[PDB]
């Protein structure tokens, strides 16, 4: 087949042409995202039930929904959390790969039937049903710098004058608003109501009454009279467009007709639906747009289009109005591109150098430079053909696939120079023989590696998706290379190489190259001089081979594991917790203390503070909040101190000093879905429906033994929340309707007065919007304000609450969970340093085992997955062991020699470890995919050596050693070529700091060093392996 | 594009070194095995 | 019984919003009329899967139902793969006139 093209070089070019086009056709159509999808499909339902408590939300809504989720498919597990914001979030967990839409539609439709069973206010508010994405292209912060508006004020211009336009930009799928539109905020004063003997109900029904759609009919509509000729549409009462109108919403009228108005006993202005969360950007009111990268869109493209949209609204911005982008992914991605090609193009040059340093002439040093791009170009077309996207994962694997690409050609063009330099043969005929010798070699190898690299694509869950981005990248680009090696380069080796005389290594050259070749050829001798020595006595080199191998596990197991390196991203979050029920205002001060701190101490590196009050990760309400901070670009942040994690603890150490709060700042997991490799998610489940308290007791009880095994566990904590003093009140039914006082008015006034109540819709500026009714805060603050509110007795007299009502403080849990529809309590912890999770997990199970009757548990999330994808690891290695031996034995027709190859494995791996531990690293896939390209190349150099050595015994007939030496020598240079080229190309990735550096450096170190030992060690020991296997057999 | 002139030098300057590295390895290491032979 | 404009802000634009970011979305055209009724016809890439299309639409649409005035909800909101050109028309009469 190689000879097919030798006689048809153009027919090689022709293919080499198509590849550049298709590849080129891919570079334009190949998508862009910092990361692809990893997380398994999960649906999340969002329902709100205003002014409420966790158990109401649970009791009335959740469990109802829990029931009807039945019938849906591919469910992994069902999570629920209920809270004292009158909110639910039910996230449904679906098997990886499960169609998320079907997953969606099914859910939402299971919901429709269950919607009726829900409360109306639930229904009138609506519920939101989502696929789970916490990813965002960027956070659009928006601000007004003259202080002339609120964030609610600003909130609306966002939704109304901004939000939709960007929703209509190209490449954005999702537009969130981090603030609420105006709503009509009615604020009711009892003391005015009673004066008029009135209720919110009086207000309510009135609001409903006179703000609504009254549909009419037609004049002249059908059927008409014959003789008709004037038919139109009739227009009659409609919703109100303005507050002042609402004031004229008319509570009541008299027989004389005097008007009691809505504003005659309650203030009115537009407002935020929820005053829950406050925003501050660098100290002033704010909101924000969560923007998410649409599926397959070009991450670098959308963020710009966004910037463009917002550029043209600028004339239309009020004074002080401005935008900010406290968060964006695009910045980190663009560089990630430019860093990869800089790795490829500069490596093509080194090769041009290396081939030059050796061949020292221009023509051959061109050919791989032809050969290397084509596959690269070609690879993108394989990727984009079945449609991977350029991403962080996929770029590192390409560069890691260099090492196999670089050497494929060099090996190829190498063997032709040797034949020429040794046999002086014309390159074209010279080319064939090179191919004649090594053709079977390439075949076996490309079988081997594909046996090494394909295994990992069958990995499960989130992590496997990580592994098959590299794997499918590393399997294709390696395949195309072999086609090239077998096709173009030979016709490039036949045509584009010039003849050289028989017997010339170039010693007779002048200058640095004669000095060179003389040195190298001399460096060749001593090496084999000892190798032959190495071979006279094998037993020693077998003993010492065991030694190296032992330290491998010793250094291998001593090395901890992780998912992903943590990068300075320019941004980091800091998280606050106050005591329980601790108020909002208090919450907001430390923030300003938080915010000010950055701008105070971190002024250099910190550009901005984007603040959130009342919203936690660990649950919501006043006593929590987060400061999302931004920094200046790395180039503005010299040294590690200026870098986040450095910034982090510094910031952290200072916030330790705080009073009243749990303040800690931390980095952002490059993927916020991945959790922790040493940590675990767990559920304390009540199988028996014991209720709550008991369920708790086991929990804390479960921490007791837990905290009695830090030796295994650490950080073992419940994620959820604690019972607070919460205010009971008792209705005395009998006293009530003894006054002739109906219950709902009591209940309804109540939930509406104190809780606040959404009545109905109006429109503003042509925008349909909500109405609310509620008591002025100062009115609704406190229990003594309860009795301030009165009720209209059926007889007309106004009835206070302190009359029929009797109350107490009490404890209740202002958040609640059910897991797969069983009340759950989360726990969170990690394995002790030096301890793996499953050991921890096993112990929870034991400690979970010993819990009270009715107490179950479930592991979940990264624990649920860490359970299933652990079983899979060894069964693949064996498959990955089996396939590998078979193929060589095919190439070799030997049930032993293949072992002579297999022993090279620890030689590259060992050096690889050294560098990760000397730099004190951890075990990750940038490392564990790098552990692979290394091993192969080490089995690349031994197979070939044994190819010739074998070739020397079966063809030239030469005995075992004299061939063994013979092979190692001839292959000396190319190994030296190989290792020489590969090592310097990855050099930048070793020193690389800055954005994306931890990842870059990750691949770099484990690969570089192991390629120090593989290069150097293997070439010594692999001839022994061969000899020790061959002699033994 | 001082970008390439930036990498061009170092990419060249290291070539003899790393080759100088390993020739010294085989120098020092080739001394190991004769010595350990 | 209402008017287009209201209908447009009560529903139509309530609808236009959740419709950002569904796949193969070539263009949208909507209408609201004095009969109180809407049509919103979506068109997606030639070769698109209309069911799948039907699904993402169905998915986003759910978002806006709570944003609907009730009778619209009670009246119900259907999403249907549409063709504005009837295949045919079959007509009918009574030829003895015995019917109207």
């Amino acid at each position: 087949m190689p000879n097919f093209f030798i006689d048809r070089p153009i027919f090689a070019w022709v293919i080499a042409i198509i590849i550049m086009l298709a590849g080129g056709l891919a570079i334009l159509k190949l998508p862009v995202a910092q990361y692809p999808t990893i997380a398994p499909p999960a649906v999340t339902i969002s329902a709100s039930y205003p002014g409420a408590d966790a158990k109401t939300v649970q009791d009335t809504v959740t469990q109802v929904i829990e029931q009807n989720m039945n019938g849906i498919d591919n469910l992994m597990y069902m999570s629920s959390n209920s809270d004292s914001t009158g909110t639910v979030q039910i996230t449904l967990t679906f098997e990886s790969g499960t169609d998320a839409d079907i997953a969606q539609v099914q859910v939402q439709n299971k919901l429709q039937l269950a919607m009726p069973l829900l409360p109306q206010e639930v229904q009138q508010q609506g519920v939101s049903v989502e696929k789970s994405s916490s990813s965002f292209l960027m956070v659009v912060g928006v601000i007004n710098t003259d202080g002339t508006m609120t964030q609610e004020d600003i909130s609306d211009y966002v939704a109304a004058n901004m939000k939709d336009a960007i929703s209509r930009t190209s490449g954005v799928g999702d537009v969130q608003l981090f603030g609420s539109q105006y709503a009509m905020r009615i604020w009711m004063n009892p003391n005015e109501l009673n004066k008029f003997q009135l209720t919110p109900v009086d207000v309510i029904t009135a609001i409903k009454a006179q703000n609504a759609q009254v549909a009419a009919g037609q004049l002249g509509g059908t059927p008409p009279v014959k003789g008709q000729q004037l038919n139109a549409s009739i227009i009659a009462q409609t919703r109100l467009t303005s507050t002042e109108e609402f004031g004229k919403i008319l509570l009541k009228v008299n027989q004389d007709g005097s008007r009691v108005l809505l504003r005659d006993v309650a203030k009115i202005e537009l407002g935020g639906e929820n005053y829950d969360i406050i925003a501050e950007f660098n100290g002033q009111p704010a909101s924000g747009l969560g923007i998410k990268l649409a599926t397959g869109a070009n991450a670098l493209d959308t963020a710009a289009a966004i910037r463009a949209e917002l550029a043209k609204m600028e004339p239309f911005f009020p004074s002080g109005l401005k935008i900010v982008y406290p968060y964006d992914t695009t910045p980190f991605v663009k560089i990630s591109i430019h860093e990869v090609v800089k790795t490829l193009v500069e490596a093509i040059i080194l090769v041009f150098l290396v081939m030059y340093l050796f061949l020292q002439n221009f023509r051959a040093t061109l050919i791989p430079t032809i050969a290397v791009p084509v596959v690269l170009l070609g690879t993108f077309a394989v990727l984009a053909a079945f449609g991977f996207s350029i991403n962080t994962l996929t770029m590192f694997g390409m560069v890691l696939a260099i090492g196999l690409l670089v050497d494929d050609a060099i090996v190829v063009v190498e063997n032709v120079e040797r034949v020429m330099a040794e046999e002086g043969l014309p390159p074209k005929e010279a080319t064939r023989k090179s191919m004649g010798q090594i053709q079977g070699a390439l075949v076996g190898i490309a079988m081997v590696l594909s046996a090494v690299f394909v295994p990992m694509a069958f990995f499960g869950g989130s992590t496997g998706a990580i592994y098959r981005q590299f794997s499918i990248t590393i399997v294709s680009a390696m395949a195309l290379s072999v086609l090239v090696a077998l096709i173009l380069t030979p016709a490039l080796c036949a045509t584009m190489l010039k003849p050289i005389a028989k017997g010339d290594h170039g010693e007779g050259k002048k200058g640095f190259f004669g000095w060179f070749n003389r040195m190298f050829e001399k460096s060749t001798h001593h090496y084999t001089d000892s190798v032959g020595g190495i071979l006279r006595s094998t037993g020693r080199y077998l003993v010492l081979y065991l030694i190296i191998v032992v330290g491998m596990a010793y250094l291998f197991v001593r090395l901890p594991s992780s998912f992903l390196p943590d990068e300075d991203q320019g941004v980091f979050m800091t998280m606050v917790q106050l005591p329980a029920g601790a108020t909002q205002e208090r919450t907001q001060k430390v923030l300003n203390e938080v915010t000010h701190y950055y701008l105070t101490k971190e002024k250099n590196n910190v550009e901005s503070v984007f603040a959130v009050n009342g919203f936690g990760f660990a649950g919501r309400g006043q006593n929590t909040g987060i400061a999302f901070v931004s920094l200046k670009d790395w180039a503005d942040r010299p040294g590690e101190e200026n870098k986040v994690e450095a910034i982090t603890m510094r910031a952290t150490r200072a916030f330790s000093q705080i009073k009243d709060a749990m303040v800690f700042a931390f980095n952002l997991p490059a993927i916020v879905e991945l959790g922790t490799a040493t940590g675990f998610d767990f559920e304390l489940i009540d199988q028996a429906g014991l209720g709550h308290e008991k369920l708790t007791q086991a929990r804390n009880q479960l921490l007791a033994e837990a905290a009695k095994h830090p030796d295994m566990l650490t950080s073992v904590r419940p994620n959820g929340l604690e019972d607070t003093p919460q205010f009971k009140i008792d209705i005395d039914q009998e006293k009530a309707q003894a006054l002739g006082v109906s219950i709902n008015d009591i209940n309804t006034t109540l939930g509406a007065a104190w809780g606040g109540s959404y009545v109905n819709d109006f429109i503003d500026r042509g925008r349909v919007k909500k109405v609310y009714v509620m008591s002025e805060a100062k009115y609704r603050m406190l229990p003594d304000d309860i009795g301030d509110w009165y009720v209209r007795a059926a007889d007309g007299q106004m009835v206070p609450f302190s009359a029929f009502s009797s109350s107490r403080w009490e404890y209740g849990s202002p958040r609640l969970e059910r897991y797969n529809g069983l009340p759950s309590m989360e726990i969170l912890g990690q394995a002790a340093p030096g301890k793996s999770t499953g050991e921890a997990m096993e112990l929870m199970e034991q400690l979970a085992s010993k819990l009270p009757t009715g107490v179950g548990y479930d592991w979940t999330g990264m624990s649920y997955q860490e359970r299933l994808s652990g079983n899979q690891a060894p069964s693949l290695y064996a498959i990955s062991l089996i396939v590998v031996f078979l193929c060589l034995a095919a190439l070799y027709e030997s049930w032993s020699i293949p072992f002579s190859v297999m022993l090279v494995v620890p030689l590259g791996v060992i050096g690889a470890l050294l560098a990760a531990t000397f730099r004190g690293l951890t075990n990750d896939v940038y490392f564990q995919v790098g552990l692979l390209t290394t091993i192969g190349l080490s089995a690349k150099n031994a197979i070939l050596i044994v190819e010739f050595a074998k070739d020397l015994m079966d063809k030239e007939g030469k005995g075992l050693i004299e061939a063994t030496l013979d092979a190692v020598r001839m292959r000396l240079r190319p190994i030296l070529m190989t290792s020489l080229a590969f090592i310097l190309g990855v050099m930048p990735l070793v020193i690389s700091t800055g954005a994306g550096s931890g990842a870059q450096n990750a691949v770099g170190t484990g690969v570089m060093g192991g390629m120090v030992t593989a290069t150097v060690l293997a070439i010594f020991f692999v001839p022994v392996f061969f000899v020790v296997v061959r002699r033994r057999f | 594009m001082l970008e390439l002139l930036k990498s061009l030098v170092f990419a060249v300057i290291m070539v003899p070194v790393v080759m100088a590295i390993i020739l010294g390895l085989i120098y020092g290491l080739g001394e190991v095995f004769n010595i350990f032979s």
